[PDB]
């Protein structure tokens, strides 16, 4: 108990496509950060993590949970 | 890398 | 590439309160999966699975993403 940082590090501030998006990651404020953060894995091979504060997150998110409901 | 389209992070610190 | 099991063989037929959740995951078809699953973590470092299926689902996790939000 002396210091821990959130879960992601920085957000990607940047639009990009939902097709990349396989598999979906939120972690709510938790004993190493206060707030909310998204988090998605990157087809690419890495994992990636996006801001809510942007509007473009939350449609090409909202579509990948209308996709995996549909699907 | 080959992943994309002419596109996700040319950049990387993004590890959780 | 010869047998893949989904990554939520069984789920949890117990409905409960976000309250003991603190990490959403979900995963769309994989090679693994042709489905949808939603993965849940429990502060108490646990994971289970739910099925979409069931209305109470839908209720807990849209709870968590309300209050992931709002925080």
């Amino acid at each position: 108990a002396k210091e821990l940082r959130c879960q992601c590090i920085k957000t990607y501030s940047k639009p990009f496509h939902p097709k990349f998006i396989k598999e979906l990651r939120v972690i709510e404020s938790g004993p190493h950060c206060a707030n909310t953060e998204i988090i998605v894995k990157l087809s690419d091979g890495r994992e990636l993590c996006l801001d809510p504060k942007e509007n473009w997150v939350q449609r090409v998110v909202e579509k990948f949970l209308k996709r995996a409901e549909n699907s | 890398m080959w992943d994309f389209d002419d596109m996700p992070p040319a950049d990387e610190d993004y590890s959780p």
